[PDB]
């Protein structure tokens, strides 16, 4: 129930992502667990976000990271104005065709580990503008982690999707140094949030009058 | 004491002969900020505190705007470092390799004539060196502080840009 | 006696660890974690569109001037740190004479100040109006 | 600079030190998300359902 | 090894290394307090969901810190580019080595003191000049530039502030000034002296509003953007160090250090240091950030003459009252 | 009753931003002075193209039905003509000039916005400033890149 990519700038592949990925069977020792589980502990309880904006859903994303949401008590508001600080690149915002290039770029500059978080329709698939200088989704050539579905997500659904990374990253497998060992990335397939939130969505039955407050 | 003193002594004198035989200039402003250290090293370990204390007091910030005008012309890439080498060539520096070879065997020649009683390493507190200094010694420094009026005074006539 | 050699001793004993820590965390740093490979990866960071030439142009710091004057306020510092500490035996004739110098060190310095010195701004950001 | 621009400078780098300080001895205002929920009105446009009659059959 | 003057070498070796180990848990502990302080300034909370009130949340950033990968940019001078995170980590912790946090607990009883704090200053700005120079970037070069000015604008009275401390004592140890504050501390016959080496402390470690090298604002994160891993955190920790350094340093200066009416004295040691390090929060969080030039022309033209009148008044009431 | 704050003659920074906290003061004198009168009407106009038609009247009567169901499908038919309108936004000036052929959608839609004006006259405000400025300058202009290239 995982997947593995493992990616290769210089070979031949000329599309973005230049990776390749197959499904593949957790590889996971009685102490090398424990250690990979303290550094997945470590990684997804201090992630530093990047100061990337592109349009209005940078706008809610910096407030969320403002008082009175507290994105801080997550442990994710430092917001580094360097790709190589940051570990976390937030697309929040439309991905503009003259821009797409400048995405790339700053995706290429940050280092391992990376976790990508589009935020908004225009990030996820284009959203509302079905335009000529549009590009329909930033997953069309970068890998993207989870997806926010708003225009603009509230501050809250922001937390809510890094809570959604904090848990995809506590249970990959990662190599632990570059020197030993294999240097595959492992990510889980987890199970969908619509599928488990089916239960308790269809089951509401009445909700309050629009003309109240 | 002994170990010190001459560890330091080694290493102004690598120091330098790698300050005067380099091509980069921010290496060999970093090798002279090392050599400086290992001064100030050597003046610590003869008791003199207050001179090693203004050795790196004083041209830490020397060395400093050093690096301001190095920043401000010389850096240019691997263009400035090829220029600079073209201009050292064997013969170039061969020349007056024996000449100072020369100096240097006669100076040694003159030191190792003199008497020696050994440097019993008693340290000097800046207190007797402001005693000594404003006291026997005002004229000193009185016009010294003329003295860099003067170089002050120059260093603005002649750096105005326009 | 004793207490020196054991402050020296605690002393060399402080500089060892702290430089052995910073080497000790600089090479764990480096040994743990995955290295990343990406196309642009080697590239200076510019906001994330290629430089125009490169960062190792010369660049005219306008402060230059206050740099080499502040060579020289080092120096009337380093005067003032030898004469700060030995005031009382000094007497009062030493107070006159570092009366005499910092008098100087002031004339200079309305010197640098009045004749355009000390004052690098371009005319624009000079806030006027 | 004028001495009394100095002192008028003076004067307000510390009254805003100190009205920092009176917002250190202050309220918090954070919403506790997700340990508190969220209050949302009751016209919010969120995710978006297909309803179903009285009767119990779907309205569409 | 059964002597009692080699059980005195190793007693008096264990307290400096107790010392460090503390400064340098409490640089990072400072970090997370930081984060916590400013929180509390700002209305809200901070980290305080990694285990009980963010606790944790060191050790997350730690370990992060370690596994997040440290690289060597190919366009960069490497020996410059891995040298300057150690001189800025190591520079003000040798400058933290002379603080008497006290009675018998101190690593260096150096008859030079402040003397060597300056000289430690003097080699902690080359770690920002030779990070900015070796990175190759040109927001690093500009940040490196800005440094050298803010270093400029300040170490001409940095000195010239203490020296009213130093005619007071009447000596360059640290211990004799502050057995000089036995019966008034220093911050009120030195106030002009007080200010002056506040704003050259807080110039020191670049901290704001006196972060030019590195404002996010203006220069994009500044000289250490191609910084990352364990040379971005030893850059930060080394920033830490220096925070509690100067404050140490101006407690045991302005405020007599470990001298105290009732508690013992390390516990009002660690309060003003303590309160120091909550000032230094206080300061970023409170004021904007003047520009450079309005910095340089005001050590300049104020500071510095204000700590030469301060020297020359201090020497006259000395003189008057011997 | 509400004024317009206006300056010395000198667009500071520090003049836009004062400009803009007391243009905050005067929406806040708008917003009391509204909420101690608000009218008790309709909430939508009795115009036939008014768009969509109010819903209880569609959900329960059959020309408000053919209405909103001609109105939400294939659009409200507005005849050929061009109309224009400007407006004070909370940047500059906001205007909509819209050319209609007599169809369901918009000819032409032509949208003035200020930022744009205010980047275009960006270098010639700031030549000749430090980088300060100019950080000082893009703070202190109130812009939006979505409001400046559209
Ligand atoms: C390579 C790393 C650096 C190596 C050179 C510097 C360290 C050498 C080893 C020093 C060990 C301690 C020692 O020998 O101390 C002797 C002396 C102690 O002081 P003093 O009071 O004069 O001695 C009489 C004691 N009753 O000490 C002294 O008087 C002064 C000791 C030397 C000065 C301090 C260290 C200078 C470091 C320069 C670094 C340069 C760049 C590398
Ligand atoms: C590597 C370094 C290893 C240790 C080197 C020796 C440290 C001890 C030392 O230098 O002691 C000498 C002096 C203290 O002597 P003091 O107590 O003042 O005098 C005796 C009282 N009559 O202390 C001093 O002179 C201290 C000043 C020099 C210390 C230099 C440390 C390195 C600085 C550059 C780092 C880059
Ligand atoms: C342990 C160490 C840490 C201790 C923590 C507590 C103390 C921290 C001290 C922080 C000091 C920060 C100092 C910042 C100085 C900035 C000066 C500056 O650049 O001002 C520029 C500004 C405009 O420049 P201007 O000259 O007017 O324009 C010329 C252009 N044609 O001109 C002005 O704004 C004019 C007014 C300048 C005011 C300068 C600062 C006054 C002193 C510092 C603030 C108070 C600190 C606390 C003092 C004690 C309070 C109880
Ligand atoms: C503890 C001691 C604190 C002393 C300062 C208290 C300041 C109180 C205050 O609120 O000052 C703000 C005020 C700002 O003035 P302004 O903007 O014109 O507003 C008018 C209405 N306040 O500020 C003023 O009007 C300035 C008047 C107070 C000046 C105090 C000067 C103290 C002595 C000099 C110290 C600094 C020297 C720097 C060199
Ligand atoms: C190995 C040690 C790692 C320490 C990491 C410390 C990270 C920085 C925390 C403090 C901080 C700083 C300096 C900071 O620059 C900043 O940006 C304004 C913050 O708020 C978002 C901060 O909280
Ligand atoms: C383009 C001009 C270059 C000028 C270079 C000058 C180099 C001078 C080198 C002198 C070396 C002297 C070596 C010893 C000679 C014998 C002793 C002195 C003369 C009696
Ligand atoms: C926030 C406080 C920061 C303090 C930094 C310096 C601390 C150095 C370590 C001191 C450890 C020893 C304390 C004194 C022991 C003797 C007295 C005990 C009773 C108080
Ligand atoms: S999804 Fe909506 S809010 Fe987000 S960038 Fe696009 S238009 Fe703006």
């Amino acid at each position: 129930d995982y997947t593995l990519t493992r990616i290769d700038p210089n070979g031949e592949n000329d599309r973005y992502p230049l990776q390749k990925q197959e499904i593949v069977t957790d590889p996971l020792n009685v102490f090398m667990g424990k250690l990979n589980d303290m550094v997945n502990w470590g990684r997804k309880n201090s992630i530093w976000p990047y100061n990337f904006g592109l349009s209005c859903c940078y706008v809610e994303m910096v407030t969320s990271f403002t008082a009175v949401h507290d994105v801080a008590r997550f442990g994710a508001e430092v917001l580094r104005a360097s790709p190589r600080q940051a570990d976390l690149m937030v697309v929040a915002g439309t991905c503009f065709t003259k821009m797409a290039p400048v995405i790339q770029r700053l995706y290429d500059q940050m280092l391992e580990p990376k976790w990508v978080i589009s935020m908004g329709a225009c990030a996820n698939s284009g959203g509302m503008y079905d335009i000529y200088s549009v590009v329909q989704g930033v997953d069309k050539f970068i890998p993207v982690d989870v997806y926010i579905p708003g225009c603009p997500p509230r501050p809250e659904a922001y937390m809510q999707a890094l809570m959604l990374l904090q848990e995809s990253i506590g249970k990959e497998r990662r190599p632990l140094s570059w020197v030993v060992g294999d240097q595959g990335v492992y990510r889980a397939n987890m199970q969908s949030e619509r599928e488990r939130k089916r239960g308790e969505r269809i089951a509401v039955t009445n909700l309050r009058t629009p003309d109240e407050i | 004491m002994e170990f010190a003193f001459y560890i330091c002594g080694l290493i102004a004198i690598l120091a330098t002969l790698r300050v005067i035989t380099h091509t980069n200039p921010v290496h060999a402003l970093l090798y002279l900020i090392i050599s400086l250290l290992a001064i100030s090293g050597v003046f610590f370990s003869l008791g003199a505190y207050f001179a090693g204390a203004l050795e790196i007091i004083v041209y830490a910030g020397a060395i400093m705007v050093l690096f301001v005008f190095v920043v401000m012309m010389l850096n240019l890439g691997g263009s400035e470092i090829e220029q600079e080498r073209q201009w050292l060539k064997p013969q170039v520096w061969i020349g007056p390799a024996i000449l100072s070879a020369i100096m240097l065997v006669v100076i040694v020649y003159a030191i190792l004539g003199v008497n020696d009683q050994g440097i019993d390493g008693t340290p000097i507190s800046a207190k007797a060196v402001g005693i000594t200094l404003f006291g026997p010694y005002v004229l000193a420094v009185e016009l010294a502080s003329m003295l860099l009026l003067a170089g002050l005074v120059v260093a603005f006539h002649v750096g105005r840009e326009e | 006696s004793t207490e020196v050699i054991a402050h020296h001793w605690a002393f060399a004993i402080f500089l060892i660890v702290a430089i052995g820590l910073c080497c000790l965390m600089l090479v764990g740093g480096w040994f743990l974690g995955g290295r990343a490979r990406a196309r642009s990866k080697n590239v200076p960071f510019e906001s994330g569109i290629d430089s125009v030439g490169s960062a190792r142009l010369r660049l005219s710091a306008k402060f230059y001037l206050v740099a080499m004057f502040f060579v020289i306020f080092d120096v009337e510092a380093l005067y003032l740190f030898a004469w700060s500490t030995s005031i009382r035996e000094s007497g009062w004739v030493g107070f006159v004479e570092a009366a005499i110098f910092i008098f100087v060190l002031l004339a200079g310095l309305v010197y640098l100040v009045r004749i355009g010195a000390l004052d690098w701004t371009p005319a624009r950001s000079r806030r006027e109006r | 600079m004028t001495l009394k621009e100095l002192l008028v400078g003076f004067g307000t780098q510390v009254r805003s030190i100190w009205m920092i300080g009176l917002h250190a001895f202050a309220k918090r205002e954070t919403r506790m998300y997700p340990e508190e929920p969220v209050y949302l009105p009751p016209r919010y446009r969120g995710r978006i359902v297909l309803t179903r009659d009285p009767d119990g059959e779907e309205r569409c | 090894w059964i002597s009692p003057e080699l059980i005195e070498i190793l007693l008096t070796i264990l307290k400096a290394v107790v010392i460090l180990l503390v400064v340098v848990t409490c640089g990072a502990f400072m970090s997370f307090g930081e984060r916590r302080l400013l929180g509390l300034f700002q209305n809200r909370y901070g980290p305080n969901r990694v285990g009980w009130g963010g606790s944790l949340q060191l050790v997350a950033d730690m370990i992060k810190m370690f596994f997040k990968e440290d690289w060597i940019p190919k366009f960069s001078d490497r020996v410059i580019f891995t040298l300057a995170p150690m001189i800025a980590f190591t520079s003000l912790l040798l400058a933290f080595a002379i603080v008497p946090v006290s009675p018998g607990w101190v690593v260096a009883d150096l008859n030079i003191g402040i003397l060597f704090f300056l000289m430690m200053a003097g080699l902690a700005v080359y770690a920002v000049l030779f990070a900015g120079w070796s990175s190759n970037n040109k927001y690093s070069l500009l940040g490196a530039m800005r440094a050298s000015a803010q270093t400029l604008s300040y170490e001409v009275f940095l000195g010239l502030s203490l020296m009213g401390v130093v005619a007071q004592a009447g000596s360059f140890n640290m211990t004799d000034i502050v057995n000089s504050q036995a019966h008034v501390w220093n911050v009120i016959p030195q106030f002009f002296g007080f200010i002056t080496f506040a704003i050259a402390g807080v110039a020191v470690c670049h901290r704001h509003p006196f972060d030019q090298p590195e404002a996010e604002q203006e220069l994009a994160d500044g000289y250490h953007i191609e910084y990352s891993g364990m040379k971005f955190g030893l850059f930060f920790v080394g920033e830490y160090i220096g925070i509690v350094t100067i404050s140490a340093l101006m407690v045991t200066l302005f405020f007599g250090g470990w001298q105290g009416p009732l508690l013992p004295p390390f516990i009002w040691f660690a309060l003003k240091t303590a309160f120091f390090m909550m000032m230094f929060i206080l300061i970023r969080a409170s004021l904007p950030r003047p520009r450079y030039d309005q910095v340089m022309s005001f050590g300049w033209k104020i500071c510095l003459p204000l700590t030469l009148i301060n020297l020359l008044v201090t020497a006259a009431v000395i003189l008057w009252q011997a | 009753d509400f004024e317009i704050p206006v300056g010395g003659g000198v667009s500071d920074c520090y003049t836009r931003v004062m400009l803009k906290v007391e243009e905050l003061r005067q929406s806040l004198r708008i917003l009391e002075q509204c909420l101690n009168n608000m009218p008790e009407g309709p909430f939508k106009a009795d115009h036939p193209l008014t768009t969509p038609p109010p819903k209880e009247r569609t959900l329960q009567h059959i020309e408000t039905l053919i209405t909103h169901f001609l109105q939400v499908s294939w659009g409200p038919v507005m005849p050929a003509n061009e109309s224009f309108q400007m407006i004070e936004a909370t940047k500059g000036i906001n205007s909509y000039y819209l050319t209609s052929d007599g169809s369901t959608m918009s000819y032409r839609t032509r949208i003035r916005t200020p930022s744009y004006a205010h980047l275009q006259q960006i270098p010639a405000a700031i030549r000749g400033s430090l980088v300060s400025d100019l950080i000082v300058y893009l703070g202190s202009i109130d812009f939006v890149m979505s409001d400046v290239d559209r």
